[PDB]
RNA sequence: CUUGAGUCUCGUAGAGGGGGGUAGAAUUCCAGGUGUAGCGGUGAAAUGCGUAGAGAUCUGGAGGAAUACCGGUGGCGAAGGCGGCCCCCUGGACGAAGACUGACGCUCAGGUGCGAAAGCGUGGGGAGCAAACAGGAUUAGAUACCCUGGUAGUCCACGCCGUAAACGAUGUCGACUUGGAGGUUGUGCCCUUGAGGCGUGGCUUCCGGAGCUAACGCGUUAAGUCGACCGCCUGGGGAGUACGGCCGCAAGGUUAAAACUCAAAUGAAUUGACGGGGGCCCGCACAAGCGGUGGAGCAUGUGGUUUAAUUCGAUGCAACGCGA
RNA sequence: GGCUGUCGUCAGCUCGUGUUGUGAAAUGUUGGGUUAAGUCCCGCAACGAGCGCAACCCUUAUCCUUUGUUGCCAGCGGUCCGGCCGGGAACUCAAAGGAGACUGCCAGUGAUAAACUGGAGGAAGGUGGGGAUGACGUCAAGUCAUCAUGGCCCUUACGACCAGGGCUACACACGUGCUACAAUGGCGCAUACAAAGAGAAGCGACCUCGCGAGAGCAAGCGGACCUCAUAAAGUGCGUCGUAGUCCGGAUUGGAGUCUGCAACUCGACUCCAUGAAGUCGGAAUCGCUAGUAAUCGUGGAUCAGAAUGCCACGGUGAAUACGU
RNA sequence: AGGAUAAGUGCAUUAUGUUUAUGUGGUGAUUUGCCCUUCUGUAGCCA
């Protein structure tokens, strides 16, 4: 039943809680939805959105999907080393290059979210639909687009990525 | 929210109680009133420790 | 719609359920269309549309075998 | 509706016969419940067709209930398009109950001095093709033989059957598809 | 809506055959039998004791009409018959079935059902 | 439906500040497991040392 | 199979055998072994998309025997040609050929001696 | 220079444009012959038409829109736009070899030019249908729904400001990116073996991969990768109106706004319910019957109505022989 | 708060968990065929398990089986021929172990198939007959009035002792049920068989009284012992013709009774004479598949006093179930 | 006599599957919305 990713630290952050309604069709039932982010420190692709009767057994359903199909991903120093706008589904949000002498700037559960993502400080702004459902994404597609330090000369900066499979 | 009766159409019927007791006639109702007052007043009295059934028996 | 020839397998009755295809094909087939010049090709002329649920039904006698229901 | 077929259950017989004929007519000639007056109203009335003729005490009983008897019926059936009717053959079984029941209405009303003479009169009546349920015989086997041209909203299933595979006949059916 | 079936009332042709034209529609029947120079020997239609609504094109109104005209031209003595149709309506084949059983040959069932070119523009008030 | 075993029953009734809670609980220990059995003899036959009183046999 | 499933309502105890023996030959796979195996081998793509499905999800390598109305992406080993019958399901797949039989010859120095024989 | 584009003859497809020619049949009418009562309309219906002889049918004349089925997801035109068939005058596109020119290219403020339809001036013309107007049917009515008479209109041609869902829904045009197949077509090859296959182009459409979307969907005709250069948007309602400039006999058209109101408005989709869109299923719920309440009288409860008060609780199925 | 009615025996709902989509959420829990059934063949992302349903369960049916009275009697005695009693155990018979029957078989049907129907022996075949038997849960559904209970009010009272009046009035309508309108029935005379149960302030043989119901006294009782109890319809024969009768018997005069100082309106039963409404009831409308439905009596719960009902029993005991 | 591909016996209402009146606005389900990990860390929030 599954291989499973861990990080050597807890993350539990819950993002959304709803609930489920056929109405008539046995009429209502008591059943939450549940969305809920696990990261590592230097970010992951894990994301769970999982359901049962209460809330407590629908979030832990939610974290245990937050770390099956999902693999932890990594980015040396708390900047990302390229200026580019990661975009996922109408939720889009920008980075540039910055200082270690800022650490977050962000509110709500997103400061959250990227203290593991390692993208905190060069944290811009984000722009089409940001309530949590979606907003969340950071670690995600904004390491997917990700660049990472290697080289020791910016003029060899291009002529390293090439070598390293040919 | 129908809540069906949930244990007292279900009795009797190789299924045991928490009386057994034998009576009949007129005289039921004075051995019944009797044997309500008796599982009220003693499990009070040994209400020290924590209790799992109560059965009562003439 | 009879037709003048008969059936196969025939008898002294003509009928048209056998042995016709072209007959009141876009005369009578009509239901109050009035008089148009481009409207048919996307109200009328719907061969395109009435193709795919009869290639539907042929496809379905295959997968009906493959799942073994016979 | 229904989940499978259920068919008819066994009946018992009568202190008085062993033979089902008798034993079916004096159970649907049974009124208050009580069947044991019965058996002597079927044998009262028996003796009395008997005196009419010899040679059976069967004589107007066997061609009444063959002549007030149905074969066919209509029912009425329709979800869109224009009113239709669809035919059915139905069961010997209640051919024959139809025709004992408007037996026995006819009779008990025809007001003659003893039930006996009511229902041999009465089968004596219809025997003859001119009693009182000559008619509902008649017309209602007219009404089902005729309605034999229509079908459940013909106008629609007429396109419908042969796009679902079928016929490109005109055909009577049970509430579908023609 | 029957010709005479008694003799001497009206004039006769006696010519042993004829043909009929069967004008077929969704809402009615005109069948009408006429003799072999083009001389109506008597009609008949679907609504010939009152049928209305979709049931007065249908088979059985079909059908009582074929039977109320082949009645009457045995009294302008014909004997045979031959038949036009005229539509894919309903009913057009219970009539066919009805002229053979009042007792005529139906050999000869010519399609010369006629093409409108569509000159006119039909009857809409509505959506549809 | 289950009419086989006892099987442990309890309505709570009690209030606080706020006014009055409540708890049912249905407790399921076993379908032939606790309660009696039916017996499996009639009584008529059992423990019969003569077998008779008279009965016509003497 | 002992014949110790006996209820004095038979119904209710054959209705639950056929049950058991659909369990039986849908199961019959993993039932008599050790646990999750080491590679999927999906004969069928048409109709048996969830054996694909699953294997992808496990992580666990696929051999695949891919058809003209499949793609041969998506999948870490193919043999192109036909899903139904002997035509490429154990013409390539058994003791006929040699390149299943030279891969096991590389089974003989690594986790056994000696087991060539189990295996087609 | 050709790697872009342009051009000649050769061939080919098509309802492009302008102008000519031509036949048969339903509705409609007249006439004569034959012939009698419904015909019509629709969900069902009535109003309508008709005994002054209708409806239908044979023969022969009248007349104008209209032209199937072939006709297809086809093809053509600048986009909207083009539809019986044929020719004359001529455009614009599609293929192929010989031959030529050789950035002559791209986009486009302003601009001039230019209409499906009706609106609309005059000329042509009117069989059927129709806003209006009447009358029916429907109903709380009934202007919607549905029908029937019935006119301008429809129907033709040009002409006046060219309206719109005036679209590869996707600006213009072009380069590049796994294909396969449909429609249907130049042409090489085939048993030309059925709208086919392969070779190489064609518009035009299904299907789905790399990549893209919020979803439908797109995917070699992009909504991909992009290019140049122009158009346009900044919450909704109120407004495609006002206001300004301009064109228009003349109603109008054209780009295109705020105070005020207001926390929304708006693209998509899940499941319930729901179709009067298509189809499937069940309970003695009907049927197949039989009997019962409702009607009599009584028993008993309910309300109505009454007095000091005739106590409530409950209101088809989920109240009334029930708490009580 | 506790508690329960609905959809419905819908034929589905839910608990843990994975997966597909950004997700809401689905999927399963949906299709076909089959069913009381998540039962069973086929099959897609559903997997594992529970609920509804199946089961254990009490009961019946023959039949085995034991007890042998407060139950029974083939032969036998006392004998009016009654298990009352000497006596007997073949026998029902009571309450209980249960046996037997499983859609298991065979055949048809059914997609191979679950299973339905037919088929047969037998007391009995449709998951043998009967009953138990009803999911999560919206419905602001209904009870604060069994009872629990805060916020929160009276506590010479929204408590409590005592009498009398009223729901049950009467105008009618309405729910339910009762018994009639017939003759399958009523009448007259003669004639028959129950099951079950209730009785410790009680009922109750005999007793004396009584038109009957009942009355007070009391042996007796613990209800298979004693009593309610003449069980009635039904059966036998004769009789009756749609006439309110040969059906129905309300009202009302007038007498007799019950629990209790006390029966007038509000209570119940007996009985004498006369005598009306009612001819199977419109809109509406339900229950029922067989011990049912229909119909007649019986007892009981309730119960100070009493039933037309309900609840359960036994008499006599039906049509049909194609079809949605 | 080509109305003779005879239906290519390839055929099935053949392309709008339509119509006989309606009934206001909000309202159910919780005050710990809490029971997976070292270091780089988390749901009021922590190793």
């Amino acid at each position: 039943a599954h291989i499973e990713k861990q990080a050597g630290e807890l993350q539990e952050k819950l993002i959304a809680v709803n609930r489920v309604s056929k109405t008539v069709k046995g009429g209502r039932i008591f059943s939450f939805t549940a969305l809920t982010v696990v990261g590592d420190g230097n970010g992951r692709v894990g994301f769970g959105y999982g359901k049962a009767r209460e809330v407590p057994a629908a979030i832990q359903k939610a974290m245990e999907k937050a770390r099956r199909n999902m693999i932890n991903v990594a980015l040396n120093n708390g900047t990302l080393q390229h200026p580019v706008k990661g975009v996922h589904t109408g939720s889009r949000v920008f980075m540039q290059p910055a200082s270690e002498g800022t650490g977050i700037i962000a509110g709500g559960a997103m400061r959250a979210v990227l203290e593991v993502a390692g993208v905190h400080n060069v944290l811009a702004k984000a722009y089409g639909s940001t309530n949590p459902i979606n907003v969340v994404r950071a670690t995600i597609d904004g390491l997917e687009n990700m660049n990472s330090p290697e080289m020791v000369a910016a003029k060899r900066g291009k002529s390293v990525e090439e070598i390293l499979g040919k | 929210g129908q809540k069906v009766h949930p244990n007292g159409i279900r009795l009797g019927i190789v299924k045991p109680w928490n009386s057994t007791w034998f009576a009949n006639t007129k005289e039921f109702a004075d051995n019944l009133d009797s044997d309500f007052k008796v599982r009220q007043y003693l499990t009070k009295e040994l209400a020290k420790a924590s209790v799992s059934r109560i059965v009562i028996e003439r | 719609p009879v037709i003048k020839v008969r059936e196969n397998e025939p008898f002294d009755v003509a009928l048209r359920r056998f042995k016709r295809s072209c007959e009141k094909a876009g005369v009578l087939a009509e239901v109050r269309r009035r008089e148009f010049y481009e409207k048919p090709t996307t109200e009328r002329k719907r061969a395109k549309a009435s193709a795919v649920k009869r290639h539907a039904k042929k496809l379905a006698r295959e997968n009906a075998r493959r799942t073994r229901l016979y | 509706p229904r989940r499978r077929v259920i068919g008819q259950r066994k009946i018992l017989p009568d202190p008085k016969f062993g033979s089902e004929l008798l034993a079916k007519f004096v159970n649907i000639l049974m009124v208050d419940g009580k069947k044991s007056t019965a058996e002597s109203i079927v044998y009262s009335a028996l003796e009395t067709l008997a005196q009419r003729s010899g040679k059976s005490e069967l004589e107007a009983f066997e061609v009444a209930l063959e002549n007030v008897r149905p074969t066919v019926e209509v029912k009425s059936r329709r979800v869109g398009g224009s009113t239709y009717q669809v035919p059915v053959e139905v069961r010997p079984v209640r051919r024959n109950a139809l025709a004992m029941r408007w037996i026995v209405e006819a009779a008990r009303k025809r007001g003659d001095k003893s039930m006996a003479l009511r229902l041999a009169n009465e089968l004596s009546d219809a025997a003859e093709n001119k009693g009182t349920a000559v008619k509902k015989r008649e017309d209602v086997h007219r009404m089902a033989e005729a309605n034999k041209a229509f079908a459940h909203y013909r106008w629609l299933s007429l396109r419908s059957f042969s796009h679902q595979a079928g016929a490109s006949s005109k055909q009577p059916a049970l509430g579908y598809l023609n | 809506a029957k010709a005479p079936i008694r003799a001497r009332k009206r004039v006769r042709k006696q010519v042993s055959d004829g043909v009929a034209h069967i004008h077929a529609s969704f809402n009615n029947t005109i069948v009408t039998i006429t003799d072999r120079q083009g001389n109506a020997l008597g009609w008949a239609t679907a609504g010939g004791s009152g049928f209305r609504g979709s049931r007065k094109s249908t088979p059985f109104a079909a059908q009582v009409a074929a039977e109320r005209c082949a009645d009457a031209v045995k009294e302008y003595g014909i004997k045979n018959l031959e038949v036009m149709v005229k539509g894919p309506g309903p009913g057009r084949e219970s009539t066919i079935r009805a002229l053979n059983a009042a007792g005529f040959r139906i050999t000869n069932i010519t399609d010369v059902t006629p093409i409108p070119h569509n000159g006119c523009r039909p009857p809409k008030k509505r959506r549809v | 439906h289950t009419l086989r075993a006892d099987i442990d029953y309890n309505t709570s009734e009690a209030h606080t500040t706020y006014g009055v809670i409540g708890v049912k609980v249905w407790i399921f220990k076993g379908e032939i497991l606790g309660g009696m059995a039916a017996v499996e003899q009639p009584e008529k036959p059992a423990a019969q040392p003569k077998k008779q009183q008279r009965k016509g046999r003497k | 199979q002992d014949g110790t499933f006996d209820k004095l309502t038979k119904k209710e105890a054959l209705m639950r055998t056929r049950e058991l023996e659909k369990l039986e030959n849908s199961l019959g796979g993993i039932k008599d072994m050790g646990g999750l195996p080491d590679a999927l081998f999906v004969i069928d793509a048409d109709h048996e998309h969830i054996a694909i499905k699953e294997a992808n999800n496990l992580g666990i390598p696929v051999f695949a025997i891919v058809d003209t109305n499949s793609d041969p992406d998506g999948v870490d080993f193919v043999i192109p040609g036909n899903d139904d019958a002997i035509r490429a399901v154990t013409l390539y797949l058994g003791a006929v050929a040699a390149t299943v039989r030279e891969g096991r010859s590389q089974d003989l120095a690594s986790q056994a001696e000696e087991s060539f024989v189990e295996a087609e």
